[PDB]
Order: C-alpha cells, then structure tokens, then sequence
C-alpha cells in the first residue's frame, strides 16, 4: 500500500484511480455506446457540413447559440426570489458600499481633526 | 545549399555489448533469469568518440596546462626584467 | 576621467500649475555606465539572432 | 534548424535497423511487409516495446490508440512520413 | 556562414580544428589570468591586514584600573 | 489521433496504456541508459508474472494496486518530447499554418506569380467538384439507419471513386508550413 | 561570532549593546584622554564632495588617491601607494572601535564584579 | 458661433439634393471641411471664455468635445457605409439626416449659455439616437433598448427641469456667467438635498452612474455602428459637461452628498471590470469597459479639485476616441461573421495582420499605457483621489490590474491561437477600414503630443 | 489488433491522395515571375548618414535652443583637490596639514 491521492476542486480524481471505470456491467457497456453514437452523429453531420465544396460560410453551431443565450438572456426568466438569492444579493450588492463608506469616513474625519488641531505638517502642499 | 549528400547507415552487426556497461547490466539481470533485449540497440553511445569520459574536475581544469605553462614564461620575463 | 555629471531637460512638455513636466535626461554615473553593457549584451544577442533565428 | 528533409527510403532503413538491433528478431528472417505477431511470433508488451524504440530513435511519440495498430514495418515507415508530410 | 558538415548517425560528429584550437586558447587564457592575478594581487582573496585578538590588549593600553581605584 | 475512438477501452488496452506510461516514467527517473535498460527489465519481468491470469476479477484487481502504485511514485516531472501536447515546442508552429482558402482571395497581381501552382489548384477543384457529389450518396448509402455507431469512414470501394469526406484530411496545411 | 553567542545564549548585562556604546565617561579610565586628530578640513573636504559617510577621520588619504585617479587617468595602476595607506587608516580605524568594544566590555565587567563585591561586603 | 452651426444646417440640403449614388461622398467631404474649421476653437484665453454673444459661449472644456464632435460624423459615415449598401436612397439620405440633426444638437448644447437651452437640446439629442437604435438595428431588442435608453434618461431629467425653473424664481438668471459669478453658499437643508439631487441625477444617470447603468449594455449591444460610436464617443459625455458646470452652485453641500456617488463609483469600477473578464460578447464587453472609465471620472468630478477636473477632461476625449475605435473593430468582424461573439472566430492575427495591429493599438490605449492621454487623465484622477484620500490607492490600483487584464484577454481570444476551420468567408481588410482605424489612433498619438489642448479650463 | 481491411484501404487511398498534393505543392523554376518596374564604401556611408547627420543635429540644437534657457543642461561641479589651480582665477588651493606619513 501507499498513501492515498485525495481529490479536490481544482485537482480532480485521475481517471485511472476512479472506482467507475472499473465496474463494467452490461448497462455501462450500453451507455458508453450510446454517447458514441450520439457523438459519432453529431461528427457526421458537422464534416458533412464542413467538407462541402458549395458552402461558403460560418457554420452556424446550436450548441454555441445555447449557451450565449442562457448565459445572457434567459437569466431573469427563470429568476426567483429566494431567501439564498435575496441575503446574498443584498450582501454582495450594499455591504461592499457601506464598508466602504465606514472606511473613507472614519480616515477623513482623522484628517479633518488633524488639520484643524494643525497637526497635520502640509508643507509643500501645493497641488490638490 | 543544404546536405543532399545520400548519408548511408552504419553496419548494425557493430554494435556490440562487450566492454560496456550494458553488459555489467546483462550479467546482473542473468543472475535472476532475465536477459536485456534491446542492448545493442544502446551500443553506440560507449563506442566511438564517446567511449572516453572526462570527470567534473578535469571539465573545469580544460586549459590548465597551456595556462600555467604560459604564467610560468610570463613570471620568468618579468623576473629577468624587473632585475635589471 | 573627470566624473562629468549633467542633467538635460530638453522639451518642455506640459505644466500643471506650479508643477513643470519636461523631457529630461539624467545622465549620472549609472546611466553612462550601464548603457555601453547593456548596448554590448545586446549587439552580441542579435548577433547570435542572426544564426538562432534563421529559418 | 539544418534538418535534412528525410525520405521514405532513409526512414524505411532507420525502422529497419532499430528492428534489426532487437535481439528477439532474427535479421535474415525480417522483412518490410512482415507481421510483428505472426511472422514473428511476439507478444504485445514486445509491439509496445518496439513503438517506444521507434519513439525514441525518430524524436516523436505515437499516440497509443495509434501505435496499437501498428504491426508491420511498412506501416510504421507509412505512419512516420504521413505524420512528417514525406513526398518520396 | 560557416562549413559543410554532414550527419553522423550515431558516430562522433565531425570537428573543425578551428573551434578546438579557439575553445583550448579561452580555457588556457583564462586559467593564466586566473594566475597572473592571484600572484600579483592575492591579498584581494587572502587578506593584507591582521585581524587583532580583543584578549590581547593589555588594561594597561585598554584603561582598566585594578578594580579599588573607581 | 488518425484512428477514431471506440465506446470503450479493454483490459489489454489499459494494461499495456500502464506499462508504457510506467516505462517512460522510469526512463524520466533513471536518466542514464544502462540504469533504465535495467529497471526496464525488472519492470517487464513484473508485468509478466501475471500475464496468463485468467481470473478477470482478480486481474482487475490487479491493474488498480497497479495505477495506484504509479500515480505514488509518476515522477512529477516526465520527459516530454518536445512536439508533444506537454512538450517545449507543442504548438509552436501554427501560427505558420494558414488555410487553403485563403488563396481565393489572392490579388490578380499574386496570383500572376506562381502561374503552374494556381493551374494545379483549379485542377484539384475541379475533382473536389466532382467527387463531393459522388461522395455524399456513397456515405448516404453505406450508413446504418439511425445514424453512425463510430466516426469511423469507409474508403472508396468503386474505380473513380475517392474516400469520403477527403479534402480536408489531404490538404492539411503542412506540420511546418514555414 | 564568539560575542554573538555570548551575550544571546549567556548574560545578557555582561556584554554591551552596540546600539547604546559607549555607557560610560571618555575619560573614566584614563585622564590623558587626548582627543583625536583630523586633518581635512571643512572647505576642502566639501569641494571634493566625498560623500557624507565618506567623510571619516581618513578624509585625506581619500582626497589622494582621488587626487591620483583623476591626474593618471589613463593609467588606472598608476597610483596604488595611496590606496595602500587609505586602507591602512581605515583598517586602524576599525581597530580603534575594535579597541572601543573591548574596553566598554571590560568596564561592564570590572562594574559588575564591584558590584557583587559590594553586595558580598553588605551580606557580610 | 454661427460659423459651424449654420455649415451644419447646410450638411441638410446637401444630402436630400445630392445624388443617388454621390450622398456619401459629398457627407464626408463637407464634414471633414467643417470638423477641418471647427478646429480653430481650441485657441483658447486663460481669462474667462469665447463668449461670442448672448447664446453661445466657447471654453477649453466646451472646444474640445466640439472638435471631437464635429470629427467624429465623418468617421460614422465611413462605417455606415457597408451595413447600409443595400438600402433604399430615401432611406440612406434619412439615416444621413439623422447624423446630421445629432452633430448639429451636441453643437448646440456645448456652447449653449443657457441651462435651459442647454437642457432643451441636452434632452433633443435623446430622439435621433433613439430613432437610429430602434429603426436601424438588426435584433430584435432594439425596441426594447430604446424603451429603456428613453425611460431611464426622462426619470433623471424632467426633476432637473423643475429644478432649473426653480431656480430662475431665485436667482433671476440662469446664464453661466450670472450664475459663476452671483453663486452664494447652498445650506445644509432638506429642500437644498432634495435640490442638490434633483441636480445631480439627470447628469448621474447618463454617464452612467453604476447603479444606473443598466440602459448602457442594452443600447449599445442593440444599437448599428454609428450609433454605438456616437453613444460611446459624445452622448456619455453630456453627463460629465454637465456636472462640470452645475456643480458650481452646489457647494459647500457636495461635500457630504457626494459620499453615496463616490462609494458607488469606486466600487462600481470593481465591479464593472470583473464583469468583463466574464463576457461573450465583444460589443457587451466594450460597454461595460466604457462603464468602468465614466465611474473613474464621476469620481474626478465629485472629488472637485484643479486636477480633478483636468483628469476628468483628458478621460473624457480618450475614452471618447479609444471606445469609438474599439466599437469599429468588432463590427468589422462581426459584417465577417455575422456572429458577435468573441469565443467564434478565433487567431485573425494569421488572416488579418494589419488589422490585428490596429487591434494591438486600440488595446494599449484602453490599457492606459503611457505616455498617453488615456493615462494622464488616469494618473491626475488617481492623484486627486490619493490627496482626497490615501485608501482610494487600493480600488485604483485593483481597477488598472483588471482593467489590463480584460484589454489583453479580448486582445488574445480574438487574434491569437488557431483560426476556426469552418469559417472560410473572412476577405482581406478593405481600405475603408484601415483608414477608420487609423483616423481614429492618429488623432489619439497626436494629442499626446499637446495634452494642454485636452486639459480642459483649469489648466 | 491492427487495422481492419477498410481502414488499411482508406488510409492507402488517402496516403496517395496527401503525396500527390504534397508534390504539387513544390514550385517550377520559373514560378516567383516577378514584374520588373523603376521611376569601407558602405561603413562610410553608414557612419555619416547615421552618426554624423544625427550628431550634427543634436549638437546645434543643445548648443543653440536648448541652453538658451536658464536651468536646461546643469553640469556637476567638478571636485576640487588641494593644489590645484583654477582656469578661471588663476589661484591655487593650499594643501593638506603634512599629516605624519609612514608605512
Ligand atoms: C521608440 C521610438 C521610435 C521612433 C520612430 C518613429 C515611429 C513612429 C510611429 C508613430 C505611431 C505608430 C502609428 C500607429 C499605427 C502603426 C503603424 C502601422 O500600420 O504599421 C505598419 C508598418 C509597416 O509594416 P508591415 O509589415 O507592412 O505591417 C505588418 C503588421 O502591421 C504587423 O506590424 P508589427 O508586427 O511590426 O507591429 C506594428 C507595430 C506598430 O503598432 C503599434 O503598436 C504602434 C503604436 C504604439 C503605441 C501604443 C499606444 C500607447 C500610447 C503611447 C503614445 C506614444 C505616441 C508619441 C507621439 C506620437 C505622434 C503621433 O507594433 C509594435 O511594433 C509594438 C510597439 C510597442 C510600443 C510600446 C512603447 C510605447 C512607449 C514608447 C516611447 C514613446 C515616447 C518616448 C518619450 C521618452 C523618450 C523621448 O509597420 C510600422 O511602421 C511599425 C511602426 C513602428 C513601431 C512603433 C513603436 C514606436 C513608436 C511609438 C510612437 C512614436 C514615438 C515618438 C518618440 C520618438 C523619439
Ligand atoms: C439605485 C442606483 C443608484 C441611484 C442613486 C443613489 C444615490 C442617492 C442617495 C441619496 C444621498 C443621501 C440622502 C440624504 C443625505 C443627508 C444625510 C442624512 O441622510 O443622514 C442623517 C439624517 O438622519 C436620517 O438619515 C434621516 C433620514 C432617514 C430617512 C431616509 C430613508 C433611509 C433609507 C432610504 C434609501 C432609499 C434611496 C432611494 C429612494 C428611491 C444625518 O443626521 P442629521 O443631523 O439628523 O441630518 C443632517 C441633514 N439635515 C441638517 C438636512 C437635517
Ligand atoms: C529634425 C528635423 C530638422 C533638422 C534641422 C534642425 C535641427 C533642430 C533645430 C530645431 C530648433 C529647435 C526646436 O524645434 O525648438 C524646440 C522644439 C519645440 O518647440 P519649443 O517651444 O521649444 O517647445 C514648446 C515648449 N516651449 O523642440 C521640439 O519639439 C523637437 C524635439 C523635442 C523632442 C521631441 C519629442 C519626443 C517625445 C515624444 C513624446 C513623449 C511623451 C511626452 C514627454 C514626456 C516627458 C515627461
Ligand atoms: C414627487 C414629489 C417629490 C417630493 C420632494 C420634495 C422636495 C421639495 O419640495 O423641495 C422644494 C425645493 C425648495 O423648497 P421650497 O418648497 O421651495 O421652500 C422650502 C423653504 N420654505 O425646490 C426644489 O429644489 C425642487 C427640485 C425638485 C425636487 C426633487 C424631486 C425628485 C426627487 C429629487 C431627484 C432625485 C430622483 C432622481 C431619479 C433618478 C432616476 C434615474
Ligand atoms: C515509476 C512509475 C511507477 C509504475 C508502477 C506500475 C506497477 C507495475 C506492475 C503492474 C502489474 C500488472 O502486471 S497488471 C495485471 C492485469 N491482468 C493481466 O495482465 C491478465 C492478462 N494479461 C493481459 O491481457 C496483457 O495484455 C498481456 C497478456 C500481458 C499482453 O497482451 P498482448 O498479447 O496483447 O501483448
């Protein structure tokens, strides 16, 4: 035995240490031929489309369509408000400002009580 | 200008195990019953030109000699210069 | 020989009220001293471009 | 660069010699159309073997869904000058 | 630029007696460098004044008075 | 690469995928030549102890301890030959690599240089014409109902006729165009 | 290091802080206490613009090998007497602060030994 | 004034009596010719102003826009040129009329010594753009956009109008000069922060401000070329002019009212910079970029210093140039490939190696590479901002990394890698396009060289 | 293993069909026809169009433009060492205190 390969998010499990691969049932066959079929089916008709001498343009991917418009254009749509939606919403969209704001007031208000004890030492202040 | 000079492969019954340490490693795997298949295939890399190695001391001495003959001929003329 | 020291402020470019931006050259000792090794590196690497970069 | 641009009788007898360099072959009894499993009687991990020789000595490496199809000279010498766009 | 110099296939490649002669002349003019600079100027790598010893120093030279006087 | 993918790879497939990545890694950790003939010896020797297992359970068995054995000790940093998809000089070279079509839109004045290439090219058109409508019927013909199983193409199985599908395989623009 | 790991690994009061040297009077030793030489003076010393942390108690010896290097230029082995006796003022120089710490030492020594002396008369 | 408005006014004749197939020609000569004399408002007085009479009034703030104004109608004839090839001749000399109405808008509400005047032509260059996006554009959103580019707009407006008249009640005037010299000090009070916003929120929303930013993508994505360069280029910089000069009588209630923009700007920044690093849409992207500069100078004009302002001027005329540039590239690839999305045609360094060095320029100059007017305007803003205060550093230096980042990775999806196999219809560059790009950069390297002509009336 | 007999023809047809493209890819002798129109030499040339003009250039206009302004080209000061005399004045600076020498 040796020490264990432990996967994670941005270092996945090698496929050769999956469990998966290795238990072969006749339904795993079958699914396995199934998605080369339907890969096989999809090569097929883009190299019909790609070696053809007439055609004389992009050739139009539904696949790419897909995803720009789910990515764009069918977000609110299928929007819900939603206790997860709405803390987080309202965390990433007003805490930022208001920690902000804490921050720049809080070093003004030093600065301005600084000028006017005149502790400040502005010498050779002269563009602003 | 390019190297169009039809260059001709080398006899293959050359190379040879003998006086390598391919075959230091042939005896070795006899000892467990194995034998090396592809170790004429690796001759020609202790054959020729590349049968003499030099040790990383002498790599850094390469032109010692020369050197220190010439420092000894310099040392000397200026020692029978300067006494004069 | 000397240790000549100079700085040229040749082109007046903008001027921000009391702040003046021009193009000045300084020209201090490591100014002269790094361009003639820096111009030697690179005569040499174009040199050996010459041959590396051929085809 | 200075590469000479290799021909398909260089390769032909470079492929051959690396085979002629494994002992398990006898040399008088190799041929460019002969089979690696059946004329010569050799076992896969072998055919694997002789892939990575020819690795090796040519400088690039065959894919393995590629080299596992490869069981004769002549289709070796083929796969090389159509990976290395060989005229003659 | 330079000479026709063929492949080898698996044999010492083919040298110039040029290079040889010029690699040997900047090895050898670099070791008498070497030399020459370590006989005229080898207190650069050895050192030219003594370090002293601090225990050496007498109390006399060092102003130390004999532990009653202050 | 050339040869099309199946739904799946077999147990000698994996094993001999193993043994010649577990070589490699070997030759990547014993640099010197006699060294690895050596290991690689001792490592043949050790895949063959098994090799007439009929057992299928407990040659899957196997194989795991196997790849979980390389991936402890993989050699973080193999040998790559230079031109290979991890290597140095992988895609060096193609943004050299420019498309047939783009001569097309070659100027009169371009073109009237190179007067033999461009007189060759219409005569490869020409056939392309051709042979793309022959082609399609041929595949049309030949293909199981429902669709391909593999992407997998025939050749050409009449006198005239050319192998489906082959003017982008035969005009491949070159591996070092300049 | 020597001192290094004494005053880390042993008593810290039996050796001197080099940022607080010296603690005691000049002349608490000794009462010569003669006062150190400088023969450069201000104007000289500023129209040769050494440097700030040039300008040390071996300024003149500076100003000659300056004044060579500038008159043998070409020949830049042409004055090396002078880099010679540079070097040796500022080697006696180091000495002198060598001398410096060894005589704080052992004045912090002879202080604490009188120290516990009286401390040994009181508890007798 | 005169001069350039009533040249303007005769571009109208010119066009209806022009021939069929002659209308473009005759546009682009006469708009160089006007632009050409328009150039001669840039010599400018370190006393108050041009003022030519009682209606229009020049400045160093005012003439720069104007001249960037006047040269960007040729440039939107050019690429209007192709899309447009195969439209009726009526509605070519509309579309042309349409440019023209909005030059001569924007000309007026430059000078325009009024704030009602320059209200009533600020909100009349609101119906052309909207007639170009919704009639001329090829989605089926443009309606939509339009909707949006009119409501948000008319929501921030019709209270400054109130606002406006209010003050005429009070004052007794609202010329520029009037108001400038007669300001009095604007009281800490409900009715003056209700005042101050009513202000501030008609110029806020158009610039755009972060949280009302929303009309920007839409419009920009749905509008034709010449549109999104006019969009890009001058109408988001009447917010900026207008802050400018209202924020005269704002003080010293700025001060505090001010913190709510400011936060959202430097943070919307941020944001609007992360936001392209994430876009598959090139026309998107430019916009949101264009989001993130107008966030940089709505904090130069909130902070209200000498070098404020300065940057907020230089910013305003490069990001005009860059962003109009920019807009240029991606619709010659998009008229190639009909597409708009950057992840499609890929490695056009290889097809296309002088337009990939046009790429290259627009991209450094977005980047805010020095020494170029983009990274003065920058530099005075960030500068301003330390001296207002020394933690804006952090949200600055943040924006400049992202902002790198997102040039060269547009840069690099679009001309670097390998080309897409099965596009075969890209054509070899056409001299109409090379020379907009290059009549866009030149002028940019040229500014450079004088940036005293861009720095605005504080200078 | 190997190739199935379908595969062995295809990639047979295929090869013939690559060298034939191949080998027309090569050009004749005459192929780059090129239309002919027109409307110490060399390191000397190169010296005067390239260092002299340049260094004419640039010294008029140091020389006359730039340091007809104040505060445009400031020197250095150069150091003083005793016994020296200045161009200028004439005088000499005393020297040094005859500091004890030895070794
Ligand atoms: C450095 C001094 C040089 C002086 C010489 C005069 C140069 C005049 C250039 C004027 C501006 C360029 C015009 C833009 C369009 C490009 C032209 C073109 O179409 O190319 C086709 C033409 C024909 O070639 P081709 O084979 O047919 O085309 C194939 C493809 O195009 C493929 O072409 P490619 O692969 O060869 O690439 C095209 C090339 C050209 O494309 C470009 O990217 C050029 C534009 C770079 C600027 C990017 C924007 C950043 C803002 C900086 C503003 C500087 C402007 C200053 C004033 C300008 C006045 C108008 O791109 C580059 O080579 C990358 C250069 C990166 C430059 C980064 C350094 C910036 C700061 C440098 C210092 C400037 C101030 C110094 C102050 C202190 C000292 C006094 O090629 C060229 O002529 C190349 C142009 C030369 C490279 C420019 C780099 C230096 C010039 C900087 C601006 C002027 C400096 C003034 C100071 C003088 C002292
Ligand atoms: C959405 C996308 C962006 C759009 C633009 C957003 C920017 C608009 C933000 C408005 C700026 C601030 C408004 C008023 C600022 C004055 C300071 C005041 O609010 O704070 C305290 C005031 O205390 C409380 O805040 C009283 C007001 C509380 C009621 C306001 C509702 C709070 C949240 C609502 C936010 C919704 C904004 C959008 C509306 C559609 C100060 O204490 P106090 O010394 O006593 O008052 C001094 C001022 N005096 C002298 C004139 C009286
Ligand atoms: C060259 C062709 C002609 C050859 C024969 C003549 C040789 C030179 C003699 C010409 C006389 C000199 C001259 O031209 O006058 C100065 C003349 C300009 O007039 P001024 O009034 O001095 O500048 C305005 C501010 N006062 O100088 C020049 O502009 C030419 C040379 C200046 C440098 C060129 C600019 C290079 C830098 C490019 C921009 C870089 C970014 C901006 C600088 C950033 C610095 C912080
Ligand atoms: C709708 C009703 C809005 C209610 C706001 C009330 C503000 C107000 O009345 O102030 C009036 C004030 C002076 O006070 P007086 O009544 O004259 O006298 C007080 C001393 N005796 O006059 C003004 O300043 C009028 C300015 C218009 C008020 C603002 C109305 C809208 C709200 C402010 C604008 C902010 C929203 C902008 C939306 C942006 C969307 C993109
Ligand atoms: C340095 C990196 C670390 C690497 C360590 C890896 C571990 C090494 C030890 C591997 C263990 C095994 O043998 S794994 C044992 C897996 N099971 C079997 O081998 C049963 C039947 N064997 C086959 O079918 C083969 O293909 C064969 C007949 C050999 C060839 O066939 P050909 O007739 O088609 O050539």
């Amino acid at each position: 035995s040796f020490p264990k390969y432990k996967p994670s998010r941005l270092a996945t499990l090698p496929a050769t240490l999956d469990p998966a691969e290795y238990d072969i049932s006749p339904e795993t066959r079958k699914a396995q031929a199934e998605r080369l079929a339907i890969r096989s089916r999809l090569k097929r008709e883009y190299l019909l489309q790609y070696n053809d001498p007439n055609r004389l343009g992009v050739i139009e991917d539904p696949a790419l369509i897909r995803w720009t418009y789910a990515r764009s254009a069918n977000i609110y749509p299928n929007f819900r408000p939603t206790p997860k939606t709405s803390l987080l919403g309202a965390l990433f969209g007003i805490g930022p400002l208001f920690f902000w704001y804490y921050v720049f007031k809080t070093d003004r208000d030093k600065k301005e009580k600084l000028i006017q004890e005149g502790k400040l030492d502005q010498t050779f202040n002269i563009s602003y | 200008e390019h190297g169009h000079s039809k260059m001709e492969l080398p006899d293959y019954k050359q190379w040879k195990i003998e006086g390598t340490p391919l075959e230091t490693v042939q005896e070795k795997l006899a000892a467990r019953g194995l034998r090396d298949p592809w170790g004429r295939n690796e001759a020609w890399r202790y054959s020729g030109g590349f049968a003499n190695n030099v040790s990383f001391v002498g790599a850094l001495l390469k032109g010692f000699k020369w050197g220190f003959a010439a420092f000894v001929v310099a040392v000397g003329a200026e020692y029978y210069l300067e006494s004069q | 020989h000397t240790g000549q020291e100079m700085i040229i402020s040749n082109w007046h470019w903008m001027t921000l009220q009391t702040v003046e931006l021009s193009l000045s050259f300084k020209m201090d000792y490591f100014s002269v001293m790094f361009i003639p090794v820096a111009l030697f590196v690179t005569w040499s690497i174009m040199e050996f471009s010459m041959w590396y970069m051929h085809s | 660069s200075d590469a000479p641009p290799l021909t398909l009788e260089a390769i032909k007898d470079r492929v051959l010699y690396v085979l002629k360099l494994y002992d398990k072959i006898d040399p008088e009894k190799l041929s460019v159309n002969s089979h690696f499993m059946k004329d010569l009687g050799l076992d896969s991990l072998d055919q694997v073997e002789i892939i990575m020789a020819m690795e090796d000595e040519f400088g690039f490496e065959i894919p393995d869904i590629d080299a596992e199809k490869l069981m004769c000279p002549q289709e070796i010498v083929d796969y090389i000058a159509d990976k290395k766009d060989v005229y003659e | 630029g330079g000479v026709h110099i063929e492949p080898r296939y698996r044999q010492f490649p083919q040298l110039t007696r040029s290079q040889l002669i010029q690699a040997e002349f900047f090895s050898a003019t670099m070791w008498f460098w070497i030399l020459w600079r370590f006989w005229h100027d080898s207190d650069a790598v050895l050192g030219h004044f003594p370090y002293p010893d601090p225990s050496q120093w007498t109390d006399e030279e060092l102003g130390i008075l004999p532990d009653d006087e202050d | 690469a050339f040869s099309a993918p199946a739904a799946y790879l077999t147990h000698q497939q994996k094993v001999l995928r193993l043994y010649k990545r577990a070589l490699r890694h070997l030759e990547s950790w014993c640099v010197h030549r006699d060294k690895y003939r050596y290991f690689a010896c001792l490592m043949r020797a050790r895949f063959d102890e098994h090799k007439n297992e009929k057992d299928m359970v407990k040659a899957t068995q196997l194989l795991r301890q196997a790849e979980e054995e390389f991936w402890y000790g993989q050699h973080p940093q193999p040998y790559i030959f230079p031109e290979s998809p991890g290597g140095t000089s992988y895609e060096r070279y193609e943004c050299y690599k420019v498309p047939e079509w783009c001569l097309d839109d070659w100027h009169p004045s371009e073109k009237a240089m190179y007067p033999d290439y461009f007189a060759k090219r219409e005569q490869w058109k020409r056939l392309r014409r051709e042979s793309w409508e022959r082609e399609v019927k041929q595949l049309q013909e030949e293909t199981p109902p429902g669709g391909p199983r593999t992407e997998a193409l025939p050749p050409a199985r009449k006198e005239g006729d050319l192998p489906p599908l082959w003017w982008h395989i035969v005009t491949r623009p070159r591996e070092r165009p300049m | 290091g020597a001192h290094l790991a004494r005053r880390y690994l042993g008593d810290a009061s039996k050796e001197p802080d080099p940022l607080r040297m010296p603690t005691f009077p000049p002349d608490y030793g000794f009462p010569e206490r003669k006062e150190r030489e400088m023969v450069a003076t201000q104007q000289e010393m500023n129209d040769a613009q050494l440097m700030l942390q040039q300008r040390d108690y071996c300024a003149h010896y500076l100003i000659q090998l300056l004044k060579c290097k500038r008159d043998s230029f070409p020949n830049f082995l042409a004055c090396k007497h002078e880099q010679h006796d540079w070097d040796y003022c500022e080697h006696l120089d180091y000495v002198k602060r060598m001398k410096e710490f060894e005589r704080e030492r052992r004045l912090l020594q002879r202080k604490k030994r009188r120290e516990q002396r009286e401390a040994e008369m009181a508890r007798g | 004034m005169l001069k350039i408005i009533i040249p303007t006014t005769m571009l109208l004749p010119m066009t209806w009596m022009s021939k069929h197939n002659m209308i473009w020609i005759n546009a682009t000569v006469h708009s160089l010719l006007i632009s050409l004399i328009s150039l001669s408002l840039l010599n400018q007085l370190g006393e108050n102003s041009l003022n030519f009479s009682l209606t229009f009034f020049s400045d160093s703030l005012s003439a720069p826009l104007l001249v960037l104004t006047t040269w960007l109608l040729p440039l939107m004839l050019m690429a209007s040129q192709s899309h447009l090839s195969k439209e009726t001749t009526t509605r070519k000399k509309l579309y042309i009329t349409m440019l023209i109405l909005l030059q001569l808008f924007l000309i007026m509400t430059f000078t325009a010594t009024e704030l009602i005047l320059f209200y009533i032509l600020f909100e009349a260059t609101l119906v052309p753009t909207l007639i170009i996006i919704t009639r001329w554009g090829n989605q089926t959103e443009r309606l939509n956009a339009g909707l949006y580019f009119l409501f948000y707009t008319l929501a921030g407006s019709l209270p400054l109008l109130v606002a406006l008249v209010y003050i005429q009640n009070t004052t007794g005037s609202l010329n520029f000069l009037i108001i400038h010299y007669w300001s009095h000090p604007l009281s800490n009070s409900w009715s003056n922060i209700f005042m101050w916003l009513a202000c501030i929120m008609a110029f806020m929303v158009k610039m755009p401000l972060y949280g009302l930013h929303l009309w920007l993508p839409k419009a920009h994505v749905e509008a034709p070329i010449a549109g999104s360069m006019v969009l890009a280029a001058v109408l988001l910089k009447l917010g900026g002019y207008g802050m400018m000069r209202i924020t005269t009588i704002l003080n010293p209630l700025t001060n505090y009212m001010a913190y709510p923009f400011l936060m959202l700007s430097m943070w919307g920044m941020i944001m609007t910079s992360s936001i392209c690093l994430r876009q598959t849409d090139l026309k998107s992207l430019i916009a949101y970029s264009s989001v993130s500069h107008m966030a940089l100078v709505i904090v130069a004009i909130m902070i209200q210093t000498p070098w404020s302002f300065m940057g907020a001027t230089a910013l305003m005329i490069a990001h005009g140039l860059t962003s109009s540039m920019l807009f240029c590239l991606a619709n010659t690839n998009y008229e190639r490939v009909h597409s708009r999305t950057m992840i499609l045609a890929r490695g056009l360094q290889t097809l296309l190696p002088l337009m990939a060095t046009w790429w290259l320029v627009a991209s450094l100059t977005n980047l805010a590479l020095p020494p170029s007017i983009n990274l003065i305007g920058e530099l005075f803003i960030i500068t301003a901002s330390f001296s207002w205060s020394n933690i804006t550093i952090i949200l600055m230096g943040m924006n400049m990394m992202i902002t790198a980042l997102y040039s060269l990775y547009m840069l690099i999806t679009t001309q670097r890698g390998k080309y897409t196999h099965h596009i075969n219809n890209i054509k070899p560059s056409f001299t109409r396009e090379n020379a907009l790009m290059a009549l866009h950069i030149l002028p940019l390297l040229l500014l450079t060289l004088n940036p005293k002509m861009i720095l605005g009336p504080l200078y | 293993s190997g190739y199935t007999p379908d595969e062995k023809l295809r990639l047979q047809q295929l090869r013939e069909l690559r060298r034939r493209w191949l080998k027309d890819q090569e050009l004749s002798p005459r192929e780059p026809v090129l239309p002919p129109r027109r409307v110490t030499y060399r390191h000397s040339i190169f010296a005067v169009t390239h260092v002299l003009i340049p260094v004419w250039i640039i010294h008029y206009y140091l020389k006359y433009h730039v340091t007809a302004k104040p505060y445009t080209v400031v020197e250095r000061k150069p150091r003083i060492f005793p016994g020296d005399t200045i161009l200028e004045t004439g005088e000499v600076i005393p020297l040094m205190k005859e500091f004890p020498d030895q070794h």
